[PDB]
């Protein structure tokens, strides 16, 4: 023992001793965005950073006085005058302007509104869920292509009747059914901006601070033409209509009555479809749900036995499998399954190809799968309880 | 601009009975309640505001 | 707790609701009523290879003519196959003649609305339940075969065929193309094994399942189980030529 | 012994000369550098100057300007000039200005934070599996949806269809399920995220839905990645008053809960992995099949299996032919893996307060004595109702 004793000392002073001189050596050794091009930039940007052009102090217009009055967001206020050219229709109330960095006068108008930042980053860029991966070919899926895609590609047809053409859609009913994966869909063909919302993103515990947000998002779509503002998961922000006289539902229920008055708007809404993914139109509100907002409302439903025979065709085409493989005959054997539970027979006969040492999954491994994954996922009741009624 | 009419759109944003309240932000809420019935008392040069609110 | 007492105010009694569940997780029960048999064929479903198959019992016998098979937890119909043992023979000591089919179901359909408060000295000996359902198949000189399907609800119908249990659905949707107005004995017995087949959990076996008919010379009878392993053998060569 | 010294002389070897060769190259062998870096340096210091004043960016404009703001307080509108990338620039992002007109002169701030400390781990375990080893297909399982897709991209592509996703931890007590999560974190040497469950319910109200938006972008930077949400069950009891938990803080973790794992989002690669000792009350919006495939079901191992769970905890005591290692094994009729564990702590225990250095037969057979007391002291059943 006592001849290895001598050599775990030198282990543990000898491995700390290396680490400390190799660190602060390698460093980020002066390595700064620019690169190659940047060289032949600089004859042009060291005129232009010298002048005054910048600093423009930003500021505010807090009163157009039929000259115009600013206040700096430091809180000091300030008589300002007109540019070098700028036309007395750009300064309006409101709007932010920056100012000459020492004796204030407006240089260059500047857009509105500091507070759009948080609403820019909810803003998603295509999705690749494409409009056919949708199961079936239910007439459901073409209510989605009447209410938002078709009046905004062609409002030629919807002038020629008179009608207002409706705005709103609801999808609701059980999980599985994919209520976010039509509404990826729709965003991916539709080339019409979307707009994701998290209705549990608004919760603070200042409140009215929810307030400031769904302003500010309801103007960011109204600015951009054929939008679709798509709010999921308005279980919060969007409950019944009560008064516990105790409790906190004071800074909940103002975010809803902000979101209420400007849906229907003073001035209504321009070329704004709405979009509700609900898990159940139970608790939802009775101001939300109520129908000039929603227009029309399909459920998505728990696909039949003819619905499941039409998804397990796109599940076992992507597959490995040999020919012959009755679509029909792995429906039936399974009982009353979504479509998320029957796109896992395929990824559970896709493992117990690799445990069996399987090039190809087959009509065995599917028989096998559909065993396990039935009994295992339909046990236990999640909380085999719910309720809270009586 | 008197006589004009400010029409109020919702009114359960301040409307609460609850201001007798215990550990909520109603004691923020209310304060825009009770800033409008001072600014709701006469005290003339506001005999001629009236008031819609839904 | 809900009350027993309570309304949901859609207009329901909570309990009425649950109680229709727990029929369709019990064990499959077909029935198919021809003018010349009433089939019943049940799934036994053993859950041990050590437990003996034929010691179970969802083939009742009520009377000589009145013949029923039950599904759900069959403790809970422990009590109400007495009942209806009882009345059947009170009538024929009171009156010297069959019982009536759809008065019978009447007498059971009058215990099931029991499951009440139990206020003052009035007897409701429940205060629950009967999660279970009859196919109460009969026949009788006024109308021919008939067959009755009893509720937990104190609500029956009459009907030509009806499933029940875990594969309702499926069977469901097979009666309504099969089921024909020219059935025979001889057929409707091969073609409730074939519906019977499709949602059984396991394979068709005379040690998973149990027929029994009601027909006018024999009355009540349970199949053999040497019969009913031979219909199981010949349904496989029909369906073999083609 | 010596297998271990030869290669750390060895690694000894190679950062003493690597330090020497490149420290003299930087300060004495200057020819592809030399004139070349002498300029590149010269012009981008000359140019901005210093101090720089660091701010923070709030939007862009497309025609080379920003409105950036100052942290003291006093907003900008300035310039994008000269040996800056816009591949960079976005919304959070800390940007350098000159101090007299600021200009954007680049950036290449990133400041660490307190709140990326806590999420993101320093660890590395020393147990790999087979210190677990016993209930052996339970981590055969994890390691089919964890390891195997990272490890063989040809499978996944050989069978097609997408891969699986996530796993739940769950069942008897005194399995494992720690360790378990310890293990397959060690193995791959992915990027390994910790958060128990109960730091998303905090005093502060509506902060839980920002913590953990904030720990599935730390997440997805990082990918590919594991999570654990170790313990949560935790966020079933855990509160400090009525509003901080209640329906209210329940239903924000929920919510959030759902965002993170499966949403609109079309998250980047997170795997996820939950310890917990509650399935009856998980939302039915998770244990959903398709967001979380095979979950993972732990009971207490039976009697051979308590053989080779035994033999890891009973080689790290002395060894001795008097110790009757199968006897403790037999007598315990499924009692759990966390007991076989208090039992030999509970021996060396014994030992220590003797001042003998010996563990033998008669250490274990006393240590099994004081295991089933406390366990047994407080089952006050007694006569067996
Ligand atoms: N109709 C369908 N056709 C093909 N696949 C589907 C369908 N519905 C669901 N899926 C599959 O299941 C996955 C998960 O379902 P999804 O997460 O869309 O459920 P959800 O409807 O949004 O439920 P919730 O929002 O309450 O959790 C999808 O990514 C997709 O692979
Ligand atoms: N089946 C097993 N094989 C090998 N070791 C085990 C086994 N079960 C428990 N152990 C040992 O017991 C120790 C204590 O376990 P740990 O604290 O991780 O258990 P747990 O089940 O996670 O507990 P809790 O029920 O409190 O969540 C482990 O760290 C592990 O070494
Ligand atoms: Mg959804
Ligand atoms: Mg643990």
């Amino acid at each position: 023992a006592a001849p290895y004793a001598a050599k775990l000392k030198q282990t543990e002073n000898d491995l700390k001793d290396i680490e400390a001189r190799i660190k602060e050596k390698a460093g980020v050794k002066e390595s700064d965005t620019g690169l190659a091009p940047s060289h032949l930039w600089d004859i042009m940007g060291d005129r232009q950073r010298l002048g005054e052009e910048h600093p423009l102090q930003v500021a505010r217009c807090t009163k157009i006085i039929k000259k115009y009055v600013i206040n700096l967001k430091q809180i000091a206020k300030f008589v300002v005058g007109l540019g070098e050219r700028v036309s007395p229709t750009d300064i309006e109330e409101g709007m932010r302007v920056g100012v000459d960095r020492s004796k204030y006068n407006i240089e260059l108008p500047l857009p509105p509104r500091i507070d759009p930042s948080v609403t820019m980053m909810t803003v998603e860029e295509k999705p690749d869920v494409t409009y056919s991966d949708v199961g079936g070919c239910k007439d459901q899926i073409e209510k989605l292509r009447e209410v938002v895609e078709l009046p905004l590609l062609s409002p030629e047809r919807f002038a020629t009747l008179g009608i207002d053409p409706p705005k709103g859609i609801l999808l609701y009913g059980p999980p599985g059914t994919g209520k976010t994966l039509c509404a990826r869909a729709v965003a991916n063909r539709t080339d019409a901006t979307f707009i994701r919302v998290i209705g549990s993103e608004l919760v603070q515990k200042y409140v009215g601070e929810g307030a400031r947000m769904v302003r500010e998002l309801f103007e960011m779509a109204r600015t951009k033409k054929a939008c679709i503002i798509f709010f999921d998961e308005i279980d919060a922000v969007g409950g019944a209509r009560f008064d516990d006289g105790a409790g906190g539902d004071n800074e909940v229920q103002r975010t809803m009555l902000e979101l209420i008055t400007q849906l229907d708007g003073f001035d209504p809404r321009g070329n704004i479809k709405v979009m509700f993914a609900t898990n159940r139109p139970n608790t939802l509100d009775p101001a939300l749900l109520r129908p000039g907002r929603i227009d029309r409302k399909v459920e998505f439903s728990l696909p039949d036995l003819e619905g499941r025979a039409n998804i397990f065709r796109i599940h076992s085409k992507s597959m490995s499998v040999e020919r012959g493989i009755r679509w029909e005959l792995i429906s039936r054997l399974c009982p009353n399954s979504t479509g998320a539970e029957l796109r896992s027979v395929c990824t559970e006969a896709g493992m117990f190809a690799i445990r069996a040492r399987r090039k190809v999954a087959t009509e065995k491994d599917f028989l096998k799968a559909v065993d396990k994954v039935i009994s295992g996922y339909k046990k236990f009741s999640s909380t085999s309880r719910y309720m809270q009624y009586n | 601009k008197a006589p004009t009419i400010i029409f109020i759109d919702e009114l359960d944003a301040i409307g609460t009975k609850r201001f007798d309240s215990e550990k909520s932000g109603d004691r923020e809420v209310q304060r825009t309640m009770l800033e409008l019935l001072n600014q709701l008392d006469g005290f003339s040069s506001d005999d001629r505001v009236k008031v819609l609110a839904a | 707790d809900r009350g027993v007492s309570t309304f949901s105010p859609e207009g329901r009694l909570f309990q009425v609701e649950y109680s229709l569940e727990a029929i369709k997780l019990g064990s499959t029960a077909i029935g198919i009523a021809t003018k010349e048999g009433v089939v019943l064929g049940v799934e036994k479903r053993a859950t041990s290879p050590l437990l003996e198959s034929d010691s179970i019992e969802k083939i009742v016998e009520i009377d000589r003519h009145i013949g029923c098979a039950m599904s759900g937890l069959t403790a809970d119909a422990r009590s109400m196959i007495e009942h209806a043992r009882t009345a059947a023979v009170t009538h024929n000591l009171y009156y010297d003649e069959d019982i009536n089919v759809e008065s019978l179901t009447q007498s059971v359909c009058d215990l099931a609305l029991r499951f009440g408060e139990g206020a003052s000295g009035e007897e409701r000996l429940m205060s629950r339940p009967f999660g279970v359902a009859l196919l109460i198949a009969g026949h009788d000189a006024d109308d021919g075969y008939q067959l009755f399907h009893a509720e937990p609800s104190g609500t029956f119908y009459r009907y030509n065929a009806k499933a029940i249990g875990s594969g309702s659905e499926g069977a469901q949707a097979e009666l309504l193309n099969e089921w024909h107005s020219s059935l025979t004995l001889k057929e409707a017995e091969l073609l409730v094994l074939k519906i019977l087949k499709q949602v059984m959990e396991e394979k068709l076996d005379e040690n998973n399942a149990q027929l029994s008919c009601i027909t006018k010379q024999d009355g009540f009878k349970i199949y053999d189980n040497e019969k009913t392993a031979e219909l199981i053998k010949e349904l496989k060569e029909k369906e073999a030529a083609e | 012994t010596r297998c271990k010294l030869k290669l750390l002389r060895m690694e000894r070897i190679k950062d003493h000369l690597l330090l020497e060769e490149e420290f003299v190259s930087n300060s004495e062998i200057l020819k592809p550098f030399e004139k070349k870096q002498e300029e590149e340096k010269k012009q981008l210091e000359e140019i901005r100057g210093n101090p720089l004043s660091i701010g923070t960016l709030e939007e862009i404009i497309d025609d080379d300007h920003a409105i950036v703001t100052s942290p003291t307080m006093p907003d900008y509108y300035v310039s994008i000039l000269s040996f800056v990338d816009k591949e960079l620039l976005e919304p959070g992002c800390s940007v350098l200005l000159h101090h007299k007109t600021m200009s954007i002169v680049g950036v290449l701030q990133d400041d660490a934070d307190p709140m990326v400390s806590v999420m993101k781990m320093d660890k590395s375990p020393t147990e790999s599996y087979s210190d677990i080893g016993g209930l052996e297909s339970q981590i055969q399982e994890i390691k089919e949806s964890v390891e195997l897709p990272l490890t063989h991209p040809e499978l996944y592509e050989e069978m097609g269809i997408k891969p699986p996703k996530g796993v739940i931890l769950y069942g008897a007590p005194g399995t494992g399920k720690t360790l378990l999560a310890k293990a397959v974190a060690n193995q791959t040497s992915a990027t390994f995220l910790r958060i128990v469950g109960s730091e998303l319910i905090q005093k502060y109200l509506g902060d839980g839905p920002r913590l953990c938006r904030q720990i599935f972008k730390v997440a997805g930077e990082n990918a590919p990645s594991i999570v654990f949400i170790d313990e949560i069950d935790a966020i079933g009891t855990k509160r400090y008053d009525s509003n901080s938990g209640g329906e209210r803080e329940i239903q924000r973790t929920m919510l959030e809960l759902l965002n993170q794992l499966d949403g609109f989002d079309d998250r980047g690669d997170v795997k996820v992995i939950m310890a917990t000792n509650k399935i009856e009350t998980l939302d039915p919006a998770l244990i959903r099949p398709g967001r979380i495939d095979r979950k993972i079901l732990f009971e207490n191992p039976d009697l051979s299996t308590k053989k080779k769970i035994l033999g890891i905890h009973t080689s790290k005591m002395n060894l001795s032919e008097d110790v009757n290692l199968e006897t403790l094994v037999t007598t315990k009729d499924d009692l759990s893996g966390a007991d076989i564990q208090a039992m030999c702590t509970e021996a060396g225990l014994l030992a220590l307060r003797e001042r003998r250095m010996q563990v033998t037969a008669e250490d274990f057979k006393q240590a099994k004595e004081r295991v089933m007391k406390n366990k047994v002291e407080e089952n006050l059943e007694g006569l067996y109702l």
